RNA sequence: CUAUCUACUUUCAAAUUCCUCCCUGUACGAAAGGACAAGAGAAAUAAGGCC
């Protein structure tokens, strides 16, 4: 039949008016993600005499380099990551209000 | 000596009332 | 192969935790769109 | 947006002239008492 | 691998010892510079794709220094190599065919009379210099990028 | 949705990774929707000081299609900033130099002239040639449609098209063609 | 004097911003924001676009809705427009009247 | 159809024509009193540069347009796809009406750009170095402008300089 | 073989936008009537959580729900406590469905109750005009009456058919 | 300029030129006349260095 936009995403939309004429009625109910549109939850992943050493992966990094792997991880620019001066530091609000 | 600039509500009026010439509906060369 | 619930995460494990959550509180009836408490004087 | 076909329908171009939407009260007491009339 | 059209093979690293004068056959006189290679041995090879570059490249290393006066990493670096650190290491780019082993010598006989070589070092340093000196010489409201002006020369 | 509070706040300003595809696209019809996708622009959640920008994959930037002349007429114009370093390159030139430049400064002139351009661009990832690293094709989430419809060649047209449509003409017989 | 021009700006700005994220939300359905702000005057419904603009962030239903029956509207105007008005007026199309 | 053919044999060469069965025109057309094919078949203003099946009817094997008497188009129309069959070659839509290659030329790989609507050949055109103020402004050809009156189906007229 | 107005299919013969058939009216004012007696039964049954509404308030219209709170930018002529019911409802909606007035819904289908919980008034305003003198001491403060109303309920009746 | 500010302080190194010889009394040239690059040597300038 004819619908006034597609009914596979969202909701499924049907409009009607009602018998006076003043009033319109959307019955919108979800449309649940089908089981086959979905994949699996993926899976996480000798002479060890010696206990296993939770060796440190702390690895110290300059501020040039270390500033171009997080602009890198995070895809920004550098200069967010470099710090700003007292002025601005104490000028920001450190209990802003909160609406819910 | 130069054509003078005219004021921009004078433009406007000459551009609105430039001369539209009659389209026919099918044209001449197409019929026989 | 019926959709109970869903949830959000910023990993599988975090997402999966979730959505347990979103499926209790549909079973419990304590839904976030669930009908407000009603304060109108008995009647 | 839509002045011109509000006109063609008979009402104000702008839907906050006349009609129900301006003119009605905003508001009534609880119980049903009308409130006093909008000072527009 | 035979020489090919094409190849690039490895330098040298050489110490300026000084100058001398040449005669010529024909009555000319030339005068040359003095280079001497000094435990000059190749260091490290690296292959076309990982060099990030058309042609591959070998490092070569000169003069033996002392181990006491080099960065720990240098000095690992060399440890593994089995030599002693060098003062200067520099990178040739090579074809695939002219690789040479890390840890090879190299030698003058590397390079024959009748060929022609160029020869890259720093110039002698003359320190903050005026325009005479440095440039020969004794309106946009701006100076340009790469007015020549005072500078260290 | 009866989400937990920071779950809901994670999935509203999620970053998503579009697809698309630039063979025989025009590039300020891609350099169009990628500014959209870019800036946020696409969301109803949309505001400028939220950093609210999608990822925005563009594959066969080298198969661009410019209408017209552009590919000559349109000039290219840089500075190096030393005297006599003006230069002045076509679209040609420039695509054979850099196949990713054209659809790169297209994209960059329709971005906001702003501080947050350059951080835009950095979600901004170009191929040349349908090749697309592993990590950037697992999170790539959808593909939006090609702007331009390619037209068919005559070799691509069907038969059964080629005979739904008429001999307009009759030519004659006694003619060498 | 900032402060006082300002007071201008802030609507001018409020109501560039519902327009951006009304287009957004219409985009996500197909439709131009022309389309769904035109005829949803056409269907007597006066939601403001700072409605609009939450109803697309909180109720996406209701909105694909409302953008489902600017769709609606604007099909029937085309049919209204290829016919000479002999053909009765659409469902929708029909505007109630008050006196 | 006639197809010149020559035959060296016998130490002497034939040279004869053969005439061929062409395509017979659809019969009935929609408008009968239509002088040209165009507007006998209610094609004017309704066809574009991409509409290589009705423009290569009107083309030779190797891409040349056919003479205004053999096809009996109208000099407007015959100009408009003259110029339609200039902007389908440029954009690569006719990859078969093109010149036979023969022994001698070797395959080769040059760079494609692809382009659409090009009025003007690439070689003569040259590159706007110096666009001009706004008021004077030098634009670039997108399309033709024979095909200024064909029907719009958009509120906006095409764009013909960009 | 073809119709006096037949054209050979082409890019520009046709419109490019797909064609559109809209449903038949007689088919349609039925099935009308049954989504609206399907919502109709939902409301009758109470198969619906909570309820959000747009209100037309004082030249303003507000997205409002069970608990929210309004601010509005004049007196209301009310005591602090007093219970009034906001008549002007463009819209009332659920989870699964949604009611449009055309353009206002009618009382008898949706009641939408709220109390006055505070009068005040605004923060000073600031107004300063640059002209042509010392402005400074000059700088006019007003401060704009404002009502707090808290929206009670919201409440749906079984009326749509 | 007792120089506060703007700008700038290595676009690192593809080189130009005039003469002599040669090509050549060759190609061209009715003929006279007379190449061009290809080179060779010698100069100078500029750039970069060096004792
Ligand atoms: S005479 Fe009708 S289109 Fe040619
Ligand atoms: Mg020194
Ligand atoms: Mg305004
Ligand atoms: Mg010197």
């Amino acid at each position: 039949t004819y619908s006034p936009l597609p009914d596979d995403y969202n909701c499924n939309v049907e409009l009607a008016l009602t018998s006076d004429g003043r009033t319109i009625v959307c019955y919108h109910p979800s449309v649940d993600i089908p089981y086959e549109h979905t994949k699996p939850i993926p899976r996480p992943d000798h002479d060890q005499v010696l206990k296993t050493r939770l060796e440190e992966k702390v690895e110290h990094l300059e501020e040039g380099p270390m500033i171009e792997q997080l602009s890198k991880m995070f895809f920004t620019t550098k200069h967010r990551w470099y710090p700003h001066g007292r002025y601005h530091r104490c000028r920001k609000n450190l209990n802003p209000p909160k609406d819910r | 000596r130069h054509r003078r600039v005219m004021h921009f509500q004078r433009q406007k009026l000459m551009a609105v009332t430039e001369y539209i010439p009659p389209k026919p509906a099918i044209h001449p060369s197409c019929l026989p | 192969k019926k959709l109970i619930a869903e949830g959000p995460g910023e990993t599988v494990l975090v997402a999966e935790e979730e959505a347990a959550r979103v499926a209790l509180r549909k079973l419990y009836g304590f839904t976030e769109n669930r009908r407000p408490w009603n304060y109108s004087k008995p009647k | 947006a839509g002045g011109q076909w509000r006109l063609q329908q008979g009402l104000a171009a702008n839907p906050s002239g006349y009609g129900p939407l301006t003119e009605l009260p905003d508001w009534s007491y609880a119980d049903g008492r009308p409130a006093p009339p909008m000072k527009g | 691998h035979p020489w090919e059209p094409g190849s690039f093979r490895v330098g040298l690293i050489a110490l300026k010892l000084g100058m001398m004068p040449l005669w010529t056959k024909d009555g000319q006189k030339h005068v040359v510079t003095l280079l001497q290679v000094q435990d000059c041995h190749v260091l490290k090879y690296t292959s076309k794709e990982n060099c990030n570059g058309k042609m591959a490249t070998l490092s070569v290393g000169g003069k033996t220094v002392s181990r006491f006066r080099k960065a720990t990493s240098i000095l690992e670096f060399y440890r593994e190599l089995g030599l002693p650190p060098k003062q200067t290491v520099k990178i040739f780019n090579i074809t695939d065919n002219a690789a040479i082993k890390p840890g090879t010598p190299l030698y003058a006989a590397h390079f024959r009379p009748g060929q022609y070589v160029d020869v890259t070092a720093k110039t002698i340093g003359k320190g903050f210099q005026g325009v005479m000196k440095r440039w020969g010489f004794k309106d946009i409201g701006r100076v340009w990028p790469g007015t020549k002006m005072p500078g260290k020369m | 949705s009866s989400f937990s509070r920071a779950p809901q706040q994670w999935a509203t300003f999620a970053r998503i990774w579009y697809l698309l595809d630039g063979k025989m696209q025009p590039p300020g019809k891609l350099a169009a929707m990628a500014s959209i996708r870019l800036q946020g622009l696409h969301k109803p959640v949309y505001h400028a000081l939220s950093d609210c920008g999608d990822h925005v994959v563009i594959m066969n930037t080298r198969h661009i299609a410019f209408s017209g002349n552009k590919w000559e007429q349109k000039v290219y114009s840089s500075h190096t900033g030393y005297p006599g370093g003006f230069r002045q390159v076509t679209a040609a030139q420039l695509h054979l130099r850099d196949p990713v430049a054209i659809v790169k400064l297209a994209i960059y002139g329709m971005l906001p002239k702003n501080l947050h351009r350059r951080t835009m661009m950095e979600r901004l990832h170009l191929f040349p040639d349908e090749y697309i690293p592993e990590d950037i094709l697992k999170n790539l989430v959808e593909e939006l449609p090609q702007p331009r419809k390619i037209p068919k060649r005559l070799d691509e047209y069907t038969q059964e098209e080629i005979d739904a449509f008429p001999r307009l003409w009759t030519p004659p017989e006694d003619y060498r063609l | 004097v900032k402060c006082t021009k300002a007071r201008y700006l802030k609507k001018k700005n409020m109501r560039t911003l519902w327009i951006n994220r009304i287009t957004a939300a219409s985009q996500e359905h197909g439709l131009k924001y022309p389309a769904l702000i035109g005829n949803l005057v056409k269907c007597q419904v006066e939601l403001n676009r700072k409605v609009l603009a939450d109803l697309a962030i909180y109720e996406p239903k209701t909105f694909k809705s409302l953008a489902a029956l600017a769709s609606r509207r604007r099909h029937e105007g085309f049919a209204a427009a290829l016919g000479d008005g002999k053909e009765p007026e659409g469902i929708f199309s029909r505007v109630v009247q008050y006196h | 159809f006639r197809e010149v053919v020559e035959t060296q044999e016998g130490k002497t060469t034939i040279i004869e024509g053969r005439i061929t069965a062409t395509p017979k025109e659809s019969p009935n057309p929609p408008n009968p009193s239509g002088q040209c094919p165009i507007c006998r078949w209610n094609l004017k203003h309704k066809y574009n540069y991409d509409d290589v099946l009705l423009l290569s009817q009107f083309i030779r094997p190797h891409g040349g347009m056919l003479p205004r008497k053999i096809t009996g188009l109208c000099q407007e129309e015959h100009r408009k796809i003259e110029e339609c069959v200039k902007m389908a070659h440029r954009a690569g839509l006719l990859p078969n009406h093109r010149p036979r290659l023969p022994e001698g030329v070797v395959p080769k790989s040059k760079p494609q750009l692809n382009r659409y609507l090009t009025r003007w050949a690439p070689g003569s055109v040259k590159p706007i170095y110096k666009k001009g103020p706004r008021w004077n402004r030098v634009r670039m050809p997108v399309g033709s402008p024979l095909l200024r009156d064909n029907v719009c189906y958009s509120r906006t007229p095409w764009k013909l300089y960009h | 073989s073809y119709l006096p107005g037949y054209v050979p299919k082409t890019s520009l013969s046709s419109p490019p936008w797909p064609e559109v058939v809209l449903p038949d009216p007689v088919e349609e004012t039925r099935h009308h009537a049954e989504v609206v007696k399907k919502v109709n039964e939902m409301i009758v049954t109470g198969q619906y959580g909570r309820l959000f509404a747009v209100v037309h308030f004082a030249s303003r219209q507000w997205k409002v729900t069970s608990e929210d709170l309004i601010l509005i930018g004049n007196e209301l002529d009310l005591a602090c406590g007093e219970r009034i019911r906001l008549e002007k409802v463009l819209l009332v909606g659920a989870d699964n469905f949604t009611l449009l007035g055309k353009p206002l819904l009618g009382k008898d289908l949706v009641r939408v109750e709220a109390t006055v919980i505070e009068k005040t008034e605004s923060w000073p305003r600031i107004i300063m005009r640059f002209r042509k003198r010392k402005n400074f001491k000059k700088k006019r403060i007003v401060t704009t009456p404002q009502t707090v109303l808290r929206i009670n309920s919201i409440e749906i009746a079984p009326c749509l058919l």
